[PDB]
């Protein structure tokens, strides 16, 4: 269970 | 010619160091317009947040100084970062504006909880939130505010939190300080604060992340109760008899609710398919959501018990959970009242060191 490292603001 | 300048922000002035430009605003803090700005030699974006004479009042100061120190002092990677205070006045004589350097954000929750997040991401951003708020709660410190407006994200799914003059230890030892919507019983029906306090908001903020709209919504400080126990329901007597009689005749007079079962408030159609092995199931965050979302406020879950908790705990990282308190030097409290002028001194004081 890996960490996301993006996150989006489109 | 000398260390400064001025721009011509509205109907404001902002006299900064040069090494700072660019200047649009952003938002106002507790008591200061905020704006985003450029750091010549960091070459880097930054939040400038101005406070007009602080000084000027037993709110201000107080709240101001808070501030001050807890920025400094704090130390965690979920909490907004310090990178700068100054005033450009010649000395107390003189003095009145200060302002306040920190790091640059993307965004904040507002438009996080527009788009529809995987569980990871949520309950990421999420784990996080709590982190830091176990920081200062290590501290003894509870941040009072926590909204929307307060958490700040990063793209790559980094998440922080904000402003400082609300942040203390316990009480009561102040009405309409916070805000409306993440008011918890304790405070909506002023009873007195504990630092789980904290985890109602978590829980409107989770909730509204999830829900899409404010949780528990309401149109004045009274009709905010009403939304409570619309969905929550109507608290027991235990819990009543603490209430002070007159305000609780009200409270009582109130007509009885049942409430809904998490479930029907949190209706799974808006959550999202599920993850690989459990831990991660909607159950479990309506579980998480059940166990913040408690009007009793003695009868609630803490923090540590919100990072044990199986839909939190699956990023469970020590060195982020247990790392030390921050340091407060402890001359300073965060309730004492000083004089009209004393203040102006504090914060010059404060500021002096740190420039």
């Amino acid at each position: 269970p890996k960490r996301p490292t993006t996150l989006n603001l489109f | 010619d000398n260390n400064f300048y001025s721009v011509e922000i509205g109907d404001s002035t902002f006299t900064v160091l040069k090494r700072y430009q660019n200047l649009k605003p952003i938002g106002s803090g507790a008591q200061g317009i905020v704006c985003a700005a450029y750091d010549a030699i960091l070459e880097r974006n930054v939040a400038i947040k101005k406070l007009s004479r602080p000084f000027q009042n037993q709110t201000h100061a107080k709240r101001a100084y808070r501030e001050l120190v807890l920025m400094k002092c704090v130390n965690h990677k979920n909490i907004i970062g310090l990178l700068n205070v100054f005033t450009p006045q010649k000395s107390l004589e003189e003095f009145q504006d200060v302002y306040i350097v920190m790091e640059l954000m993307d965004a904040n929750l507002c438009q996080v909880i527009q788009m529809e997040l995987d569980h990871e991401r949520m309950s990421y951003l999420l784990y996080q939130m709590l982190c830091g708020i176990k920081h200062l709660h290590s501290a003894g410190i509870i941040h009072r505010d926590l909204k929307p407006s307060n958490i700040v994200v990063k793209s790559d799914c980094t998440l922080k939190i904000l402003d400082f003059g609300l942040a203390r230890t316990a009480g009561t030892s102040t009405p309409y300080v916070v805000t409306r919507y993440y008011r918890a019983p304790e405070v909506i029906l002023g009873m007195g604060y504990k630092e789980n306090v904290d985890i109602w908001s978590v829980g409107c903020i989770m909730g509204e992340m999830i829900k899409g709209g404010v949780l528990f919504p309401g149109t004045d400080h009274i009709d905010q109760w009403n939304k409570v126990i619309e969905q929550l329901g109507t608290p027991s007597p235990e819990f009543m008899k603490k209430l002070q009689p007159t305000v609780r005749t009200y409270v009582e007079n109130r007509p009885k609710y049942a409430g809904y079962s998490f479930e029907k408030l949190f209706p799974d159609v808006l959550f999202p398919a599920d993850s690989e092995h459990n831990k991660l199931k909607a159950s479990q965050a309506r579980d998480l959501l059940s166990k913040m979302l408690v009007i009793d406020a003695s009868k609630r879950i803490s923090v540590d018990e919100a990072l044990q908790h199986p839909y939190i705990n699956v990023w469970y990282d020590p060195s982020e959970a247990e790392a030390p308190p921050p340091k407060i030097p402890d001359k300073q409290l965060d309730e004492r009242e000083h004089t009209i002028e004393e203040w102006k001194e504090l914060i010059y004081k404060e500021v002096m060191d740190l420039e």
